[PDB]
DNA sequence: TGAAAGTACTTGAGCTTAGACA
């Protein structure tokens, strides 16, 4: 079997022999297309490259990581970066327009300096695999510079057979990798269970804690290390704090600097800095064997990016604890965040049922943070995984009496300076009462003949064009009864008459049930007039 | 009020920690947080982290030195 | 024109039409102690 | 059995993120 050339390159040119996992194995065997799509989850171990072909990593560290690692391996690989050299770039753009592995970012996939190439490359068909790098969600997540290639690049590169790499598979979200990236049917799934048992997952409780930064300090001392703060320069912050009770830690806000970050890291692999912060970030630096704690001071998005951020301990096999530092107040916080982000989402965007996918993987975050039971078990189940059967190593595996004292004290502990509490309190009560999937606008145009000038009208939030027409029926309703008790013209005019009043009260109001109160002080006013035997002028 | 907000000290040498001084009564505490914990800070101390203060930096902090 | 200027006031947001309430958060403040809540703030904060 | 007020201190909080181009 090739699988020859494979052994032989693992035993030299790789330097191992692909005996981690079998499942592997059995993944790179089914890379050979045997099969129609295969889906590997890149877990603790890859077997790509055999297993020219383009390496769509979005993130350019990782393609820099994996190039000079396959060249110091005696792999000739390329790779293709707006940050590279010109004149590299120049000579690489040659050497590859005309006569084994591409490492690009989607940025220049869909641009002018790689598309005539692409079509080149597809043309004369010299592409044998279209494999997206580290295929997190990362495709279906952030700013989108890419489809996912539905036809655009699945199809546009009809060869190249294109395979797949996340690190977390849970159903749904699985599935809409393959719908986007129109994976071809039956895609050979090759998922790895995600239960390690070497790191003791718990949960600690900011509000429980006296000082919560002498805690995590005592934690970092029983242990490198990336605690996460969320941001707000609270990164730094904690840094800080850490550096000030003796842990020596640096921070990695965005807003720092490629220069600033370039050592700022570098300096954390040689353990220079035996702790880093990171706000969100990092995520590359994954080769460490140490990394005792990934605690996370302030909770994550999603299982999926906590245990991304999380998974990254203990690769060698030592224990590595890694813990989540809880808060209510962070909790709604980032709950806020999120129905912002999807409120201007849907404001700039379609419906995209995925917006409220996102809420529904914070909340079942929120829930496994705020659960009784094992860990593991939870995330197993969230990763459709079975009991994963964990000995000591989890809060409710260690002791199930201690975590149920602190999940009860927890809930007891619930209970111009005011006008921003009250803002909070109301909105951060009445915000949640809204529920999931707030997109529901499904703004109706008026049917086909509404007596309404200027009808397709958004001005008024939530004021259906039927609503509209019943209170100008209204208005018909007490113009008539007014007819007859008057004897005005007819009713001709006074359809008109009634389209005038409404579009005045339209104009006048401002909000939906003001318009409504509005509308039924003109009626009465009328019926008083009919009472008063009067007709109704203007 | 600039200097309070400096816990750390770098320039020049010395790349150690700052205690908080906290008063008690007639004592003052040098409250070091984990880097035992609440040393006394007895005057002999004090004297002594005095009486290396340059000229000039006793001269910045308002104090003429003659 | 009446004879109580009488005003009504609820709460509406109900959940926009979607499948009951399953596993409802901690914190949900039950509406009749959030109208406690907004009785009171409408009361005391509303500079009308 | 019932000041009153002005000033000098602390202490806590605490607020999006993602890579490319730029
Ligand atoms: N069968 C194997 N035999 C020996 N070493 C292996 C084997 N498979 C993978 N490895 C090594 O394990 C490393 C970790 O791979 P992997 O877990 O994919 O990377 P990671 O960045 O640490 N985690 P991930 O998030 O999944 O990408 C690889 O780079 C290889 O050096």
């Amino acid at each position: 079997d090739p699988e020859r050339r494979v052994r032989s390159t693992l035993k030299k040119v790789f330097g191992f022999d692909s005996f981690k996992t079998p499942l592997q194995e059995s993944a790179t065997m089914a890379v050979v297309k045997g099969n129609k799509d295969v889906f590997v989850c890149m877990p603790t171990g890859a077997g790509k490259s055999l297993c020219i072909t383009i390496v769509v990593s979005p993130l350019i560290a990782l393609i820099q990581d994996q190039v000079d690692h396959l060249l110091t391996l005696k792999v000739r690989v390329s790779s293709l970066n707006s940050k590279l050299s010109a004149q590299e770039r120049k000579e690489l753009l040659a050497d590859l327009e005309r006569e084994k592995i591409l490492y690009i970012t989607p940025e220049m996939a869909a641009s002018s300096s790689f598309q005539p190439t692409l079509n080149s490359l597809v043309s004369r068909h010299l592409l044998s695999y279209l494999v997206v790098d580290e295929a997190h969600c990362v495709s279906q997540w952030g700013h989108d510079f890419r489809p996912d290639r539905l036809g655009a690049l699945r199809s546009r590169l009809g060869h190249a057979p294109c395979v797949a790499l996340t690190a977390t598979a849970t159903p749904q979200v699985q599935e809409d990798v393959f719908a986007a990236l129109h994976l071809k049917k039956p895609v050979a799934i090759f998922k790895t269970p995600c239960f390690r048992a070497n790191l003791f997952y718990d949960v600690q409780f900011k509000e429980l804690i006296s000082d919560p930064y002498g805690n995590l300090k005592d934690f970092c001392l029983k242990a490198c290390g990336i605690v996460y703060c969320r941001t707000r320069e609270a990164c730094e912050q904690l840094a800080i704090e850490l550096s000030c009770r003796g842990v020596n830690a640096k921070a990695y806000h965005a807003g720092l600097k490629a220069s600033e970050r370039t050592l700022v890291q570098n300096d954390w692999m040689e353990e220079k800095v035996p702790v880093i912060v990171a706000t969100i970030s990092f995520g590359m630096g994954v080769d460490k064997a140490n990394v005792r704690f990934v605690a996370h001071w302030n909770i994550a998005k999603s299982m999926a990016g906590y245990y991304q951020e999380s998974g990254r301990a203990g690769r060698d096999g030592k224990p590595s604890w890694c813990r989540l530092y809880y808060s209510r107040n962070d909790r709604d916080q980032v709950s806020f965040l999120i129905r912002k982000e999807v409120a201007k989402l849907q404001e700039k965007r379609g419906n995209k049922a995925s917006d409220k996918a996102t809420i529904m993987a914070f909340d079942a975050l929120v829930t496994f943070c705020e659960e009784l039971g094992c860990r593991h078990a939870a995330i197993a189940k969230y990763f459709g995984d079975a009991l994963p059967a964990c000995a000591k190593g989890c809060d409710h595996c260690q002791n199930p009496t201690a975590v149920r004292r602190r999940l009860e004290a927890l809930e007891r502990s619930s209970s111009e300076a005011h006008k921003r509490e009250w803002n909070l309190f109301y909105q951060k009560q009445m915000q949640l009462r809204k529920g999931k999937d707030p997109k529901i606008e499904e703004f109706v145009p008026p049917d086909e003949n509404c007596p309404l000038k200027e009808a397709s009208s958004r001005r008024i939030p939530r004021l259906t064009v039927k609503a509209r027409e019943h209170c100008l029926r209204l208005l018909e309703e007490a113009l008539s009864s007014n007819r007859q008790s008057t004897r005005t013209a007819d009713e001709a005019d006074l359809r008109a008459k009634a389209v005038e009043l409404e579009h005045e009260t339209f104009r006048n109001a401002k909000v939906a049930n003001l318009y409504k109160a509005s509308v039924l002080k003109k009626v009465a006013d009328i019926h008083r007039a009919s009472k008063d035997g009067q007709p109704y002028d203007m | 009020d600039l200097c309070k907000g400096k816990n750390i000290c770098e320039h020049g040498g010395c790349g150690r920690y700052q205690p908080r001084i906290r008063r008690s009564g007639l004592e003052l505490y040098a409250e070091w947080k984990h880097v035992e914990k609440k040393i006394l800070l007895s005057p002999e101390r004090v004297h002594e982290i005095f009486k290396r203060i340059s000229d000039e930096e006793c001269f910045v902090l308002g104090m003429e030195p003659r | 024109n009446a004879e109580k200027l009488v005003l009504r006031i609820r709460i509406m947001n109900s959940d926009e039409n979607k499948m009951q309430e399953e596993e409802e958060v901690v914190d949900k403040m039950d509406d009749d102690v959030f109208l406690r809540c907004i009785e009171s703030n409408m009361l005391t904060d509303m500079t009308l």
